[PDB]
């Protein structure tokens, strides 16, 4: 559901 | 078959490929509006062939088990390569029949064995579209150690992005620059089997999971999923592994 990078 | 070309690839054409791959997978029903993969398929119908083209236009054909989206093996020129596992050997008698030689890789296709063979956990391997281009290139010239690392990238950018919208979006962000996967990405990959089962047996139980699943979110914060109402279920997971195969 969430998002960006890591 | 499904196809993806890295020459001129952008976030949008990658998205179209991930969409093509999803509805190339057969299902009879949906559980909470998510396609449920079949318990089994007999013969050559059990396998999907993905043709991948690197930037230079070289190609490999990857065979995918449609009941679980596991990669069984791949064809690079006139050589086929299959994981050292019973599923992949069954697969070998249906796909890549015309290969001049068949090599069995010295490992099975699971993350744990692939990581040992690679010498690196997948936390430390950058992924993205550039990585995928590299992975394709590495695979057409046999080298078992490099192949383990290339397969860890290939699995994540194809199979895992098909299973989760989040991971597809992660890869779209890495269209022109590789980056190691977030913690969330790794816990999702690790929880697919568990989440699939809890979503399935939530359906006679008012959408409530028999056992909560523990994930990690974007901010690296530990979270507990207890029912089908969560964003993971409504807006993330795209395919369910049938409980027969769990
Ligand atoms: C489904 O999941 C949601 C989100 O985790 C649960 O939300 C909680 O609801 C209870 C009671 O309604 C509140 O005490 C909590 O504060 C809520 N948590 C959050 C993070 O907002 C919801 O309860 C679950 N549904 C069922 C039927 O158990």
């Amino acid at each position: 559901s969430d998002d960006d990078m890591g | 078959d499904v196809s993806f070309r890295l020459s001129g690839a952008d976030p949008s054409s990658y998205g179209m490929f991930i969409k093509d791959l999803r509805n190339a997978l057969p299902h009879t029903e949906k559980v909470y509006n998510i396609p449920l993969l079949l318990p089994s398929v007999s013969g050559a119908g059990r396998y999907l062939l993905m043709h991948l083209f690197n930037y230079d236009g070289n190609t490999i054909t990857v065979a995918v088990d449609v009941t679980n989206v596991y990669i069984m093996g791949y064809l690079a020129l006139t050589t086929s390569y299959f994981f050292n596992e019973p599923a992949a050997d069954l697969a070998s008698q249906y796909v890549f029949r015309s290969a001049r030689r068949k090599i069995t890789l010295p490992y099975s296709g699971n993350y744990e064995r692939l990581q040992i063979a690679a010498g690196k956990p997948r936390e430390k391997i950058p992924i993205g579209l550039p990585a995928l281009d590299t992975a394709i290139s590495t695979l057409l010239h046999y080298d078992s150690t490099a192949a383990a690392g290339a397969l860890l990238v290939l699995i994540q950018t194809t199979a895992e992005a098909a299973r989760f919208k989040y991971i597809e979006q992660q890869i779209q962000e890495r269209a022109y620059r590789d980056e190691v996967p977030s913690s969330a990405t790794i816990s999702l990959e690790n929880s697919w089997s568990g989440l699939s089962k809890q979503i399935q047996l939530a359906q006679g139980n008012n959408g409530v999971f028999r056992t909560p699943t523990v994930l990690v979110d974007s901010k690296g914060n530990r979270v507990q999923i207890t029912n089908v109402t969560s964003n993971v279920v409504t807006s993330n997971i795209q395919l369910l592994l049938n409980t027969k195969n769990i």
